[PDB]
RNA sequence: UCGCCCAUCAC
RNA sequence: UCGCCCAUCAC
């Protein structure tokens, strides 16, 4: 189990982050793979980041979490790297995605953002 | 003048008296093989520096080397092979050590020759983790075959059960006895039983109950004895193993680009947590400088590669190549640093690998 | 049917047996341990192993005639050439505890095999480091009564005489396997022979002299004494 | 600045590397004594052994063969680059060696102009 | 002016030296460069060696004099590297240069080697 | 094309 | 039951 995974993630919202992805990629501003996810997560103003559970090494994404205390934005993850590749749109794999303009996600955004702050505390 | 053993550093005088000695700051073996090979060490430099306090200003020394290294220390050194130090200490080694000396001897030149050749591993804690879970399981077999030992041996001698709890004094006694009638005082006070154990045992010898197995069968149990003291000897050696594997410890980026790299990466993203916090199409302009700056302000040409451009397949190869490493390169250090910085454990030979590869890959491509 | 005899040798035996030749032999140090495989024999209260002639010279330089062999019990001795220590087991058997024997080897991973079956044969120390300079193990060494030589490189005179400057007493003995064919290829081996015989009387003094033949060919074993 | 100081076999084939290849020459003052010719085949294991005992082609490189300029390499390059590699290794620890004194960056300029015409030769 | 050197020389005998690989060169057995005199240093075989005065970084052919102590044979050093390079044939420089077989000039190479003797004690 | 030391498996 | 060589291809 990585070190980065730091709250336990119920049956709920997880999906939703993936809704999210797929939702942003034709109608928001979004970014995927770890090097642009740290980019627009360090510069402007991203909205959300989701990761994978399986990145191996965790060291490659193992800075992202530290990164969101810094600048108060919220993180979450989902099962698979293969699976995160598809929800951007892509037949590879992503490590992660950030969402820079929600589009028609913002009423997700909202709900994780609220839901994962009172978790967490 | 001065002269070195397994044990310690001496100085006498050209009459042939002793005037100071030292014995090693460091494991024997460690600071013998430098002073052998021709190099200083702190405890010959603190007794050399000793010798100049009480006034002496010429000195004579064993090998070549060290003497050419204590010349350029500042001293005026030769080299004499058979001077006194070390023509009194290897004639007359029981005056110095005792008439046991030849087992200190052989406990240093044993660790010498396992010491005199290079290690260097690219997974080193998970060649220890592999250790650990073979020395649990080396322990399960030993139980399961030293459970299999008790009941058979048990045939033949069953009052034996009870008596020896301790499972491999148990295991060495039905290796070196064999067959029942091979017990007596001697073999049980050199296998190192009690005067009490031995007054039981030797008594129970005379009366048991046990069956009869022949010389032909109870040489089999004896063979499944000796390879349970074989498997006591292989757990042993997975944890003198671990004793020595714990000190080969490193950072990843000084094995994936090295220090002409590696401290200018770290000094151009200000500190190695913000070259962990930097993406790869960052990393491969740090140290692009004005073309970075003129990008920006004047709109200018994009910087193809920053302080990465001495890259050992960068400013060496066809413009083709140059600008395909550039990005690959940066994309395996953004790794590395995030390693280095994050955890701190060792997988460089790995990420040099995906680097021969990807390296490879522009070559069938270009 | 088979029986174990002393050989005119101290420390040396000899065995004959169901073809009734002699083959020669060792009372083991560590008995029940094996070494390379060998021919052995468990005897009244005692163990004894034998040395096969074709797996190194100096077992068939024995079989030939070698007379003035110094190897005996008790003694000290330095030896440089023993990578994986064949010779070096039938040696510790022959010194047994009362002795003491250093072996120097120059090849790196060879003598590594070594390592663990002097922790049962603990009259051996085995040593890694260049036969040409006695320098390089000099604090790890004492004076002994005898040095042998059978790394056999094209060095090998320097070897003998060099160590024999540094570690062999007054009075004390020297032994060396001549590799003819690695010192000098130019010439016939009487030559490369009567070389190393000139060289060796400015410093020993020589009491024997064996070619191998009709055992082997073109290698001879020297025998000499430091006054 | 006076007070700084720096290994070149550090610099110049990175630090693991030529603590490596310091063993299997036995030490540092061997590697500061031996020719090019073989600190070229240093550690080659069984290649080395079938061109002395079974006559075969001489090995074209060593453990110079994990050299980061080498290991990726094409063919054409490989043995030319493993040869001038060799010479200024057998330079780099003789400045290491007998006068602890710093140049690595001009030994690997030099190496660096040596690759870049085996490019524009081949 | 190098680290390497043992004992002050006049033009006298390195003169004699250079002479000497002038005339060993076409009627004995000779190699040129420093890591083929390494060859023949450390296999003994070089019954004389002779080393510039100008090599640049000097530490290439520092090796040769202690090296030629530790295995018993002569050796002597020459004002310029181009120089001995041109003496020993060549159209480049040599840093050192190997006699192998003395051809004609054994009485020179032999009074080389006894006057050498008057110096490395 | 050859030499020696040395493990292991075998007759 | 086991081994070698020419031409061409690749790092």
């Amino acid at each position: 189990k990585p070190s980065y995974v730091k709250f336990e993630v119920p049956k709920e919202l997880a999906e939703k982050a993936l809704q999210a992805v797929e939702i942003a990629r034709d109608t928001g501003k979004i970014r995927k793979g770890t090097n642009e996810t740290t980019k627009a997560v360090e510069r402007g103003q991203a909205k959300l980041v989701i990761i994978a559970e399986d990145v191996d090494p965790e060291e490659i994404v193992a800075h992202l979490p530290p990164l969101c205390e810094e600048k108060e934005i919220p993180y979450i993850y989902v099962p698979s790297k293969k699976e995160l590749g598809a929800a951007a749109g892509i037949e590879v794999a992503a490590a992660s995605v950030a969402i820079i303009e929600p589009g028609k996600a913002r009423d997700l955004v909202e709900e994780i953002a609220m839901k994962v702050k009172e978790l967490m505390k | 003048f001065i002269s070195e053993n397994v044990r310690g550093i001496y100085a006498f005088d050209e009459n042939g008296n002793l005037i100071e000695k030292r014995y090693f700051t460091d494991k024997p073996e460690k600071v013998l093989d430098q002073l052998l090979k021709g190099e200083i060490t702190k405890d010959l430099e603190e007794l050399l520096n000793s010798l100049k306090e009480k006034g002496y200003d010429e000195f004579v020394f064993e090998h070549p080397e060290l003497s050419r290294r204590a010349k350029e220390l500042g001293f005026s050194a030769t080299t004499e092979f058979p001077n006194i130090a070390g023509e009194r200490l290897r004639s007359n080694p029981e005056e110095f050590l005792g008439e046991n000396w030849f087992e200190e001897y052989y406990k240093v030149g044993v660790a010498l020759t396992r010491m005199r050749i290079q290690e260097q591993s690219g997974a080193r804690d998970k060649m220890v983790i592999q250790a650990i879970e073979a020395l649990d399981d080396v322990d399960k077999v030993i139980n399961l075959l030293v459970a299999r030992l008790r009941e058979w041996y048990s045939l033949h001698f069953p009052e034996l059960d009870e008596l020896l709890p301790k499972h491999p004094q148990y295991v060495a006694f039905v290796k070196t006895v064999g067959h029942r009638d091979n017990i007596n005082e001697e073999v049980l006070r050199e296998l190192g039983l009690s005067e009490e154990k031995i007054k039981k045992i030797l008594e129970a010898k005379e009366k048991t109950m046990g069956a009869w197995m022949d010389q032909t069968d109870i040489e089999v149990v004896r063979q499944l004895a000796e390879e349970i003291d074989r498997l006591y000897q292989l757990r042993k050696k997975l944890e003198d193993y671990i004793d020595r594997a714990m000190d080969d410890v490193a950072p990843n980026l000084k094995a994936l680009v090295g220090a002409k790299l590696a401290a200018r990466l770290i000094s151009l993203a200000g500190g190695l947590r913000e070259l962990a916090m930097m993406p790869s199409s960052t990393i491969q302009v740090l140290g692009a400088e004005k073309a970075l700056f003129r990008h920006l302000r004047t709109g200018a040409k994009p910087p193809k590669h920053g302080v990465i451009y001495q890259y050992p397949a960068i400013n060496r190869s066809p413009w083709w190549q140059r600008g395909k490493i550039a990005r690959a390169l940066a994309g395996k250090l953004a790794i590395a640093a995030r390693v280095d910085y994050f955890s701190g454990e060792y997988i460089a030979e790995e990420l040099k690998k995906e680097l021969e590869a990807r390296i490879r890959e522009i070559k069938e491509k270009y | 049917m088979v029986e174990v005899k002393k050989h005119k040798f101290p420390g040396v035996y000899v065995v004959i047996d169901d073809d009734g030749s002699e083959k020669i032999a060792t009372k083991n140090l560590v008995p029940g341990q094996r070494v390379y495989g060998e021919r052995v024999i468990k005897w009244e209260g005692e163990e004894y192993r034998i040395w096969n002639p074709h797996r190194s010279k100096l077992g068939a330089a024995i079989v030939n005639g070698l007379k003035n062999f110094p190897i005996k019990p008790g003694k000290s001795v330095l030896y440089l050439g023993i990578a994986s220590g064949t010779t070096a087991s039938h040696v510790s058997d022959i010194v047994g505890w009362e002795g003491k024997i250093y072996g120097i080897e120059f090849s790196p991973r060879v003598l590594r095999e070594l390592v663990p079956i002097v922790e049962e044969r603990r009259n051996i120390i085995p040593i890694l480091g260049d036969a040409t300079k006695p320098e390089e193990y000099r604090a790890l060494v004492t004076k002994v009564d005898v040095i042998f030589e059978d790394v056999a490189q094209p060095t090998q005179a320097k070897i003998l005489i060099d160590n024999a400057k540094a570690y062999l007493k007054r009075g004390g003995y020297g032994m060396i396997a001549v590799k003819s064919r690695s010192i000098d290829v130019t010439k016939e081996p009487e030559q490369v022979f009567k070389e190393v015989e000139r060289e060796l009387s400015e410093y020993f003094e020589v009491i024997e002299r064996l070619n191998l033949e009709p055992y082997e060919k073109d290698h001879a074993l020297f025998v000499v004494r430091k006054p």
